[PDB]
């Protein structure tokens, strides 16, 4: 024979003993009570207000200011003959070059 | 079923032995996909790069990349 | 590497000059991590004796605290000071050896021509 | 980030000094209050990252990681506390503290400014998780599996310390800050050639590269279901994140070296998603497709454009929220039926109609269906890779075609047809699990209606 | 303006609200199937409106109404764009699909989950007005995989059934085909054009369109069917009869022939691209029509008809005739 | 399960092959 | 399956609606702001850029 | 509203409706029908909240940045005074991107206004786009996903030695 | 007090959040002296930022 060992447990079934359980535990207060924790703490407070928070970023990467901005510099250039953008990203007299 | 899943998963390797057909097969399967794709794709980027560095291909309207 | 520097006046644990530099503070936190360590080895020392591992000796856990924070407050005088003389020595050696430290033109980089290469 | 480091570490009292009904509550509660502080890392810049300090920065890459970090700890308290009730009470609380001592390696992973405190922080994130997978997986190939996951991992990451270190002696710093302005182009040799090897290899173990993936459906299978949601979800992430990271450094001979692992990964998400055809564990059949799915942010990474970056980002988000959600799914039927077998349990909407819609979501969620951010993502990889070469579309078309086979065929052989009849355990989905799937999914389908978050940097 | 905007923003809002309806259920509904007819009925009068000012007219206009994401030089917006073809082609779906779900209040009156079946078909309809009145690629991928995805779900309608499942993935996996052309294309108006947008594709008119073209085409015979891609038109028959019907008939199957028609400045242009068109519409209309002469199933022989229909619509797509193309969709 | 209800090793000895055919539930003659 | 919905519409809307009736509060009697142009020598506070009072809210207290 | 001369609309000639027929259309009955029941109550609760928002008027302001000196006039690896030239520079990037937005918003506008006769209405509109993406293309494409000003300088000045030398080599 | 398990992370918060408001003191540098932000002092005011 083989030596000794306790046999294989059953798999519990939590509704037998609680027919309103929620998972969480097998104490029916500790169960309900993580109930309402996970789904305040889940979802009333970081779902709904992380959602008003995302929501409402004060221009997250300043990309409407980057709008206003452009509104600006083409506005300016669209009066004074200027093209709208330089190919050259910086200015050709303040760029020594390597001679050849 | 559990006999067929430990066949389909746990009993391959130690029932493998590397021999002419799975060596062939192995390598041929392998990297031969791997040489196709890279030389495929090496000579599309040496054509393309050849083109741009011309003024060839038509990269007008192209600012998203 | 600093041999000779620490042989002339050898085997002293901190010497004269180390007063001449600020003494860690007691609210450092490189020794409030040793007395971290401290409260820690007390409680491995609950742990393996089966004691309750937070209540029992807390004139035991102190005393692991207290010599912790005591071995660590001189071996950190010790740290500074070395690392005081290390740039001591440092700064003298370049301040006595102007031909091989040269003080480098630092270019513009409307200068500095450097390689484009394209990621496409 | 000491704000978000130190209530991390609290944890470790809180859950060692509650009672012994209240240590799963306490620490849900609690680090659902750092995730809903996590959101205080939003405060980014079109010009510059929010640096913290010397130690610790964070840029638009890392704060879309930090927020799921921290959000999957009671997603993970939630999904490990059924199948561990039966424990005993000191060994949930080391496994509880395990949990909270790998979250507190990757939220200073991610934030490292200095790139060797990245490599310990890396580094240490394997050991909570091997011990996670060698303590509590259930089968017996959780000891082998925990070796390939360690020996994979550092014999790829110890040639990157030797390259971290000689970075550190050559350019005088490892910090990123630093070496974005003092960065030098690295010239074609074989001194370069191996550097590019030792600072790219451990990340792509980390990701997983195809050919060297074998750890993963080992690891992601004999692990429990808490160690597979960080596992699938954040771990691979920091293949990624480091590769972001790294490659600023590797310019301009990634250009050229990046060709052989291209091919690695387009002809491995072939062939993976192909394994997800004819997988019979469904648990392997999440794990393949997550070496799929990385496999496109492995060629995002490589082909280095500005799309590619905001897409691998968008789809490292996506996928870990997608992959989460399906772990835990599988574990769904597996606290039922206590088989991983995929054809043993058919039938299951039949019995479990609102979890077979979770089913449908995950897995249409999984196939990319527009406009989750798994599609934002997918989309913008196949935008770069057309730009790259207008072949790759192929080899991106027929995944497409692959991802959605695998996709609802794991929908149709787990949910659909006639049940199994001798199969008479199947109980009603628990609020728990039903908890656990919309805090994976309701995320995943409102990150659709701002997706600028999970852009990363270069949005 | 002011009219013609907000009715037709009414139309869209109005077919989701009863979405949101049985998403917030507590009650078993007094009969939820004519609360959705009598809102599609509702939907089809509302759209009137803005058709017979445009039949005044000729009003065409474009509501961009929400920035969602610019990713750096491509915005995309949600973008409705109501020209002659949303004009016609959303009454006529709203008309058959209020035909179709009063025929399913009779047809699937025995079903439990008859309540899911009216959710899936409004879903659907929403899909596919957002799928004809987009503006872009990629709102126009939206409604494009929606349908799709409704088609699975519809398919697969009597899951138990290992042929409805079969079908389904069948016809999800002739579209994926169809979606890599699709795909394609998106991928060289970006790269090429920088846009999604249609506007900014009609105006800049590439002369080297080949390879989107041949994408669109693609993408056109995964969804309506063509040659190729045709068995899985005739294997969707396994759902129920309005399935067969809405979806199947006459509104996603004329999806693809309507993506080669809201393309028409380009396909204007390229003549192997009508050529090519012209081709596989003869060919899929020879022979759906001659494989529709010996079946014996009723919904077979009709798939096949509606298949060789829509190789009629690509044949006259082909000849440059897409106005008579969309007339003979609305026909 | 147990271990010798697993699938093993290639079978050449005839009792090794009709342990086998036991083993799957099948006849040495369909083995 | 019904008790799990009617528990999560209940915790949405706790919060849900208390948050749409405040942002509606606050964009009708509060107020969304008017682009004006920075005066001669005043600086303006870095909350001061933005234009709706809930992302003022944030960029002065939190960030 | 905007400004009206960053994006630009012509002028709205509607002709006045001459109606040769003698049944009524049903969209005057459905205009006036929409300015009652719709257009007013709108019009009367925009005009309260409107009171409301002028009980208490502040004011946000555009963010302006001073211009600090470019990468040129940087020393190599001088990061105090780089770091700013590479804020300046991306802050212009985004801009410039901004900039390419709302030519193509134009562009947009001009091609579903003029409707049918499109290609010869909007040939102004063309024009600065293809000239402004001609612009945006030699400034910023190909740079990669870790572009700096470093990349951009280097670009320039690799594109203005190809000039350079396709000039003096054409004397 | 009789919940004095739940504070463990919140003051742990805030007390990190001190930390971190603590730091910025020490990197206080070039407060007032970039050359994008550096301005006049206004009257009753002494640092820029805090
Ligand atoms: C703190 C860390 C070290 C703690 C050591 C002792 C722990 C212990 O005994 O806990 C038990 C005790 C509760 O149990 P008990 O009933 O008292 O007695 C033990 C039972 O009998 C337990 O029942 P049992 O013994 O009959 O059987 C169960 C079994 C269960 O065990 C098993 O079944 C076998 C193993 C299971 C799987 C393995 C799990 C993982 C274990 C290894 C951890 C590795 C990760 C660490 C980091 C990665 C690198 C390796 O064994 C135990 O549970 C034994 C107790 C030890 C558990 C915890 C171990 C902690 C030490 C190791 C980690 C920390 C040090 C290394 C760190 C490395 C680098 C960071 O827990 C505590 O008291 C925890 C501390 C709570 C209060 C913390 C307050 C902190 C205050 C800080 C500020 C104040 C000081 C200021 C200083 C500065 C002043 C200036
Ligand atoms: C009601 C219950 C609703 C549900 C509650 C529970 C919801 C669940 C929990 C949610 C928890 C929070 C989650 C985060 C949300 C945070 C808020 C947020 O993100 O807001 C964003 C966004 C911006 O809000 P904001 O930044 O605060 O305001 C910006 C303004 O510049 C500044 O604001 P302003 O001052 O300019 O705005 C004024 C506005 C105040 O603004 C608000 O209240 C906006 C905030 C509402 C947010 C609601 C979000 C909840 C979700 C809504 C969507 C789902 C609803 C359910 C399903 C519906 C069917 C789909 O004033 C009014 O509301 C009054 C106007 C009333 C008009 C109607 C009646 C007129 C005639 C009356 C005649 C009788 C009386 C005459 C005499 C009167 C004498 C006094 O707000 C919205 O998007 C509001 C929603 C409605 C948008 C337009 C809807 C139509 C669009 C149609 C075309 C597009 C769709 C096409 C689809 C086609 C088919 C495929
Ligand atoms: C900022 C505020 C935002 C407010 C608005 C919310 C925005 C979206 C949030 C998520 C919405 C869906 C949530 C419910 C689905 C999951 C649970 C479920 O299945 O319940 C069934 C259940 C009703 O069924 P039942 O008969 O009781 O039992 C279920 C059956 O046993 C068996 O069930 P079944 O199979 O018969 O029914 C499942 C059916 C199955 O149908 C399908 O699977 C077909 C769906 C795909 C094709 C159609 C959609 C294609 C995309 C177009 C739509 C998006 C763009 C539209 C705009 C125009 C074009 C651009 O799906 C639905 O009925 C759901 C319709 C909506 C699906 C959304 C797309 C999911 C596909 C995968 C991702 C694709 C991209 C997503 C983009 C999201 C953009 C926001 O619904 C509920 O009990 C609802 C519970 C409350 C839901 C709250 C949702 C918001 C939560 C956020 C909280 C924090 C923020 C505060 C806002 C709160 C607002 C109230
Ligand atoms: C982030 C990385 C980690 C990921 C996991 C994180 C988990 C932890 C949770 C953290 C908090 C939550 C994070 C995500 C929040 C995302 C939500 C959010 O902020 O959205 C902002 C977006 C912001 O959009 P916006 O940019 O236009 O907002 C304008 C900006 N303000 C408000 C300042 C003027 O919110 C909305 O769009 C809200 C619009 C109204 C509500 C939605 C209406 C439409 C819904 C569908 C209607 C039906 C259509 C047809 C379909 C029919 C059915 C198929
Ligand atoms: C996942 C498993 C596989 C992991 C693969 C990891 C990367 C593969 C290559 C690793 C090579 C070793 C680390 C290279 C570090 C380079 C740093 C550096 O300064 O390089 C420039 C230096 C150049 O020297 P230098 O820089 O001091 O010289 C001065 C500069 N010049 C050249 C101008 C004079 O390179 C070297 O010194 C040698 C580099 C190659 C080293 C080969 C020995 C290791 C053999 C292969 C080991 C592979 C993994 C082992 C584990 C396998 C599984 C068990
Ligand atoms: C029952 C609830 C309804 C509301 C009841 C209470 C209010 C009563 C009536 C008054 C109306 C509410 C006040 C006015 C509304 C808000 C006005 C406003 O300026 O809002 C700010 C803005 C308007 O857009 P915006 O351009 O000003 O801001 C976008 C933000 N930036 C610029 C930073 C990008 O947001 C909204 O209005 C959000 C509404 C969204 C509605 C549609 C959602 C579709 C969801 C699909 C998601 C995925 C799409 C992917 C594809 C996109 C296309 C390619
Ligand atoms: C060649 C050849 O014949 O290899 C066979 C050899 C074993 O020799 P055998 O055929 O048994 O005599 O087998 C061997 O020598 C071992 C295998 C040879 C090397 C194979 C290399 C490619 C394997 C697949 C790599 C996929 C990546
Ligand atoms: C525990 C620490 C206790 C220290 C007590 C004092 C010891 C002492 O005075 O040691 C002298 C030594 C410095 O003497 P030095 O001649 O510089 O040593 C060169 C060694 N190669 O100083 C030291 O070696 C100090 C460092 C001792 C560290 C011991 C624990 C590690
Ligand atoms: C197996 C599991 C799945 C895969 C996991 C990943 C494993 C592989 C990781 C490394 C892949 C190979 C190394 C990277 C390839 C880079 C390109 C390359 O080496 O091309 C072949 C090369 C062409 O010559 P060239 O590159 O010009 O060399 C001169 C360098 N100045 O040709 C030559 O120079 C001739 C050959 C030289 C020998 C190279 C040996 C070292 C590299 C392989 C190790």
């Amino acid at each position: 024979l083989r030596w000794q060992e306790d046999p294989e447990p059953e798999d519990e079934n939590l509704y037998e003993k609680n027919p309103d359980s929620h998972g969480y535990d097998k104490d029916p207060a500790v169960d309900v009570w993580n109930m309402r924790v996970v789904f305040f703490f889940g979802f009333s407070i970081v779902l709904v207000l992380g959602s008003t928070f995302v929501a409402y970023l004060p221009d997250y990467r300043m990309q409407e200011w980057a709008r206003r901005e452009a509104e600006r510099l083409v506005k300016y250039r669209e009066a004074h003959g200027l093209p709208l953008m330089e190919s050259n990203c910086f200015d050709p007299s303040k760029i020594q070059l390597p001679e050849d | 079923l559990i006999r067929w899943t430990c066949a389909r998963s746990a009993n391959v390797y130690p029932n493998f032995r590397p021999n002419t057909k799975t060596s062939l097969l192995g390598a041929l399967f392998g990297i031969g996909p791997l040489i196709f794709w890279y030389y495929v794709f090496k000579t599309d980027r040496d054509r393309k790069e050849k083109l741009i560095q011309e003024g060839k291909l038509d990269r007008t309207f192209n600012i998203s990349y | 590497m600093m041999t000779g520097r620490q042989a002339r006046a050898p085997l002293q644990f901190l010497p004269d000059e180390a007063r001449s530099l600020p003494p860690p503070k007691l609210t450092d936190p490189r020794l409030a991590y040793i007395g971290f360590l401290g409260y820690c080895s007390g409680l491995i020392d609950n742990a393996i004796r089966r004691r309750p591992v937070l209540s029992a000796g807390l004139h035991r856990q102190f005393l692991y605290i207290t010599s912790f924070v005591f071995v660590g407050y001189y071996l950190l005088k010790r740290q500074d000071y070395m690392y005081a003389v290390r740039d001591h020595d440092m700064f003298s050696y370049i301040k006595s050896h102007p031909e091989d430290f040269p003080e480098k033109d630092k270019k513009t980089y409307r200068e500095v021509f450097e390689e484009f290469h394209p990621v496409r | 980030m000491l704000k978000y480091i130190i209530p991390t570490m609290m944890l470790m009292p809180l859950t060692w000094l509650s009672k012994n009904s209240m240590i799963w509550i306490n620490t849900t509660l609690h680090s659902l209050l750092i995730s809903l502080t996590s959101l205080l890392l939003l405060n980014q810049f079109g010009d510059n990252s929010l640096n913290f300090s010397l130690t610790f920065f964070s840029d638009s890459l890392s704060t879309p990681l930090l927020i799921l970090t921290m959000w999957l700890l009671p997603l993970m308290l939630m999904a490990s506390q059924h199948h561990l009730s039966k424990e005993n009470l000191a060994r949930k609380k080391l496994f509880i503290s395990m949990l909270i001592l790998l979250q507190l390696f990757l939220i200073m992973t991610f934030t490292a400014t200095e790139l060797i405190f990245f490599y310990i922080m890396f580094e240490a994130t394997l050991v909570p998780t091997l011990i996670i997978i060698t303590r509590w997986g259930n089968q017996t190939e959780r000891l082998n599996a925990g070796l390939y996951f360690l020996f994979y991992t550092l014999a790829g990451s110890l040639p990157l310390l030797v390259a971290l270190i000689y970075i550190q002696n050559t350019m005088g710093s490892l910090n990123f800050l630093i070496l974005q302005y003092w960065v030098q182009p690295m010239p074609n040799s074989w001194s370069n050639t191996f550097m590019w090897l030792a600072c790219m290899m451990a990340f792509m173990v980390k990701m997983p590269l195809y050919g060297l993936h074998l750890w993963l459906p080992k690891a992601h299978v004999e692990a429990p279901i808490a160690g597979s949601m960080v596992l699938a979800a954040i771990l691979l992430k920091l293949g990624g994140y480091g590769m972001m990271r790294i490659t600023l450094l590797l310019n301009p001979i990634t250009d050229f070296m990046a060709y052989p692992f291209i091919m690695l990964s387009l002809w491995g998400m072939i062939m993976t998603s192909s394994i997800c055809l004819r997988q019979t564990d469904l648990k392997s059949l999440i794990a393949y497709s997550s070496v799929s799915h990385m496999a496109l942010v492995i060629v995002a990474i490589l082909i280095q454009t500005p799309w590619s970056y905001m897409g691998a980002t968008a789809l490292m988000i996506a996928h870990g929220l997608t992959s989460s959600m399906l772990f835990c799914l599988a574990n769904s039927n597996y606290e039922r039926v206590h088989s991983r077998t995929m054809i043993l349990a058919r039938g299951l909407q039949t019995l479990l109609p609102l979890m077979a819609a979770w089913w449908l979501l995950a897995s249409l969620t999984n196939l990319a269906l527009p406009p989750s951010i798994n599609l934002i993502g997918e989309l913008f990889v196949v935008m770069s890779t057309f730009s790259w070469s207008n072949i790759t579309i192929i080899l991106m078309g027929l995944n497409m075609v692959i991802t959605a086979l695998y996709s609802l065929y794991m929908l149709i052989t787990t949910q659909r047809g006639k049940h199994t009849h001798h199969i008479n355990n199947i109980l009603p989905s628990f609020t728990r699990e039903n908890a656990l799937m919309s805090l994976h999914m309701l995320p995943l389908l409102l990150l659709s209606l701002n997706p600028k978050i999970i852009l990363g940097p270069l949005y | 303006m002011n009219l013609f905007s907000s009715l037709t923003l009414v139309t869209l809002i109005l077919l989701t609200m009863p979405i949101a309806a049985i998403n917030f259920n507590t009650h078993k509904f007094t009969n939820y199937p004519l609360y959705v007819k009598t809102t599609i009925s509702c939907a089809f009068i509302t759209s009137m409106i803005p058709t017979m000012m445009f039949i005044h007219t000729g009003q065409e206009m474009i509501i961009s109404n929400w920035h969602w994401l610019t990713i750096q030089t491509l915005k995309l917006s949600l973008s409705f764009k109501m020209d002659f073809f949303s004009m016609m082609f959303v009454p006529v779906a709203l008309f058959v699909t209020w035909s179709i779900m009063e025929f399913s209040m009779w047809y699937m009156h025995s079903d439990p989950n008859i309540n899911q079946f009216f959710k899936y078909l409004l879903l659907f309809l929403i899909t596919m007005l957002i799928l004809v009145t987009a503006n872009n690629l990629f709102q126009l991928f939206i409604g494009w995989e929606g349908v799709g995805i409704m088609s699975f779900l519809l398919i697969g309608w009597w899951y138990g059934r290992t042929d409805a499942n079969t079908a389904a993935l069948q016809a999800i996996l002739y579209n994926r085909i169809g979606d890599i052309g699709f795909i394609l294309a998106m991928a060289w108006f970006l790269i090429n054009l920088n846009t999604w947008d249609l506007q900014q594709i009609f105006m800049l008119n590439p002369n080297d369109s080949n390879l989107p073209l041949m994408g669109l085409i693609l993408a056109a015979t995964g969804k309506s069917a063509q040659f190729g891609l045709h068995p899985w038109l005739p294997s969707a028959m396994e759902g129920p009869t309005p399935v067969s019907a809405l979806l199947h008939s006459s509104t996603m199957v004329v999806a693809g022939i309507f993506l080669l028609i809201r393309f028409y400045p380009l396909t204007e242009n390229n003549k192997f691209g009508q050529s090519i068109m012209l081709c596989l519409g003869a060919m899929t209309t020879l022979f759906t029509a001659m494989c529709a002469l010996t079946q014996n199933d009723i919904k077979k022989i009709i798939a096949f008809s509606t298949s060789s229909q829509l190789g009629l619509m690509m044949v006259t797509i082909g000849i440059n005739q897409p106005h008579l193309a969309f007339l003979h969709i609305c026909t | 399960i147990t271990k010798d209800m697993l699938p093993g090793p290639y079978p050449k000895t005839p009792e090794e092959r009709a342990a086998a055919a036991k083993k799957y539930n099948m006849r040495v003659e369909d083995y | 399956d019904k008790r799990f919905l009617k528990l999560l519409r209940f915790y949405i809307l706790l919060t849900g609606i208390p948050v749409v009736i405040g942002i509606t509060l606050i964009n009708v009697f509060i107020g969304e702001a008017e682009l004006a142009e920075i005066p001669e020598g005043y600086v303006p506070e870095h909350w001061e850029y933005f234009k709706h009072p809930i992302s003022r809210w944030i960029a002065r207290t939190f960030f | 509203s905007w400004d009206k001369d960053v994006y630009p609309e012509p002028p709205r000639r509607t002709p006045a409706p001459s109606p040769q027929t003698s049944l009524p259309n049903p969209i005057t009955y459905l205009t006036k029908a929409f300015d009652l029941l719709v257009d007013r109550p709108v019009t009367l609760v925009r005009e309260f909240i409107e009171r409301q928002h002028a009980k208490n008027k502040y004011y946000y302001y555009h963010r302006e940045f001073r211009r600090v000196p470019d990468i040129t006039e940087c020393h190599e690896k001088d990061v105090l005074c780089m770091f700013e030239a590479e804020m300046q520079w991306k802050r212009d990037y985004k801009v410039d991107q901004e900039i390419v937005n709302i030519i193509q918003e134009r562009l947009k506008a001009c091609q579903q206004r003029e409707g049918e006769s499109h290609r010869q209405n909007c040939a102004k509109e063309l024009q600065q786009f293809t000239q402004v993406v001609k612009a945006y293309q030699d400034r910023y494409h190909d740079l990669g996903a870790h572009y700096s000003a470093r990349k951009c300088l280097a670009k320039q000045k690799q594109r203005m030695l190809a000039e350079r030398k396709a000039t003096k080599e054409a004397a | 007090r009789d919940h004095w398990i739940h504070v463990l992370v919140p003051v742990g918060f805030v007390f990190g959040y001190y930390l971190d408001r603590k730091n910025d003191e020490k990197l206080a540098a070039f407060r007032n002296k970039s050359l994008l932000y550096k301005r006049e002092l206004k009257p009753q005011e002494e640092v820029t930022w805090k």
